[PDB]
DNA sequence: CGTAAGATCACGCGCGATATCAGAATCCCGGTGCCGAGGCCGCTCAATTGGTCGTAGACAGCTCTAGCACCGCTTAAACGCACGTACGCGCTGTCC
DNA sequence: GCGCGTACGTGCGTTTAAGCGGTGCTAGAGCTGTCTACGACCAATTGAGCGGCCTCGGCACCGGGATTCTGATATCGCGCGTGATCTTACG
């Protein structure tokens, strides 16, 4: 049959809520990361490490912008996160202007 | 390239983050967002890293940097 | 609180989770982890009330 | 109704003076500073550090209240909202 | 002399006139005590660390230079009271 | 006697909770392998003590200035009510 | 978008404790002289943690079986609407 929409996505919340491997796979964050980079300095190697150090980072930080996110979502009478909430979340934290 | 962090990937992370309803124009802004995290935070490890003559970025850069930008990470040698 | 935890979740070793989970279930080491990040620690279950089905 | 409003903000946003009155405030202080521990003397510079301080904070605090209410889109700053801008603070 | 009740000494016209510094037009009835709330939150805290590096002076007068370091602490510097 | 208005019983139609099927979730269990954890042995490299020196700190005494308190004066600041008007709340139509 | 309930603004009236000044008392801070305990270091001694190398196992994986959970449907129940029978009133 068919599932209502919006129970999926709560059954994928409890499932990843209750994991911790990370969620982007690993060789586009790294072309990411060595693409900004080279930006800053030309002919640059990274420590494998390095690049597991950023992306946890980086995951956690998106996982707690998007807590804020729904947050401000949920105040506004809302259940979809849009734009306007995450950039209200950033402004708040004082990262974005 | 920065394409490459998937709308799919997104929404995960979202789900993680507890949020149930994502608008199409979400995915854009978090691929901005991240950009510029990412570009902080990898500045500060370079100047680290330039700091020390090396030519490879280590894990102990990226820390300093977190640590600078007030985002400690704990499990590379802290 | 990390070998409480580890129990509850029926592990002999310690791993990430288990520190993530001790650490933020309890509310003074929390405050005083503020501004950590523990690799492949995750995060609390938590979904909001409205989120929920009727 | 709402115009003095905007000119009671214009004018507070001119001026730079203090405005919470100054002798409920040190009182406030020293209560708060007995319950901590007895017998404790202030110099007045330190009070006043402390209301700049608090005055700051305060105000701080409500334009992220106001950012929050017009979020809402109200006009209007609630309780909940002062609630929302502090846990996006990271405040407890 | 004991005191009591002093948080109340700040008036609601004193909240208001902060709210209207901090750009806010239309104040609800409610707000007045949980910035009552707030207000006492931080004091708290800021004078808690205040007192203890009064302590550790072995100083029964808390100085400018105790609420300076305190606020600094508190990732709220603050110029104009030396430091 | 005959017709019209009202109350109750029977029958029919509509909204809500809760018995059942069924596909997708989730938990438990038999049996195997592994890379990480644990222990023993060497080896450097780290910790401790005999004994010395200047250095910092503790103590005591003389000097006193803003810290504290009250009195009187003046007045800017604070609180209660009429009201009505824009704001908050709730229902509803549309289609993104 | 529409419709309705209402919180509190301006103004007025009333009342009060917050700043100035004036006096008076003074607590412990700040600045000189005494006196003394102790850690860096050098020699010499001794011993423990890290690493190399062995050994061992809790859980992932596979595969299978058993128990749970939404979506859909339908009966029981209750509530509203209509017709038939009994009752009362009028003609």
């Amino acid at each position: 049959h068919r599932y209502r929409p919006g129970t999926v996505a709560l059954r994928e919340i409890r499932r990843y809520q209750k994991s911790t491997e990370l969620l982007i796979r690993k060789l586009p964050f790294q072309r990411l990361v060595r693409e900004i980079a080279q930006d800053f300095k030309t002919d640059l190697r990274f420590q494998s490490s390095a690049v597991m150090a950023l992306q946890e980072a980086s995951e956690a930080y998106l996982v707690a912008l998007f807590e804020d996110t729904n947050l401000c979502a949920i105040h506004a009478k809302r259940v979809t996160i849009m734009p306007k909430d995450i950039q209200l979340a950033r402004r708040i934290r004082g990262e974005r202007a | 390239n920065i394409q490459g962090i998937t709308k799919p990937a997104i929404r995960r992370l979202a789900r993680r983050g507890g949020v149930k309803r994502i608008s199409g124009l979400i995915y854009e802004e978090t691929r901005g967002v991240l950009k510029v995290f990412l570009e902080n935070v990898i500045r500060d490890a370079v100047t680290y890293t330039e700091h020390a003559k090396r030519k490879t970025v280590t894990a102990m850069d990226v820390v300093y940097a977190l640590k600078r930008q007030g985002r400690t990470l704990y499990g590379f040698g802290g | 609180l990390a070998g409480n935890a580890a129990r509850d979740n029926k592990k002999t070793r310690i791993i990430p989770r288990h520190l993530q989970l001790a650490v933020r279930n309890d509310e003074e080491l929390n405050k005083l982890l503020g501004r950590v990040t523990i690799a492949q620690g995750g995060v609390l279950p938590n979904i909001q009330s409205v989120l929920l089905p009727k």
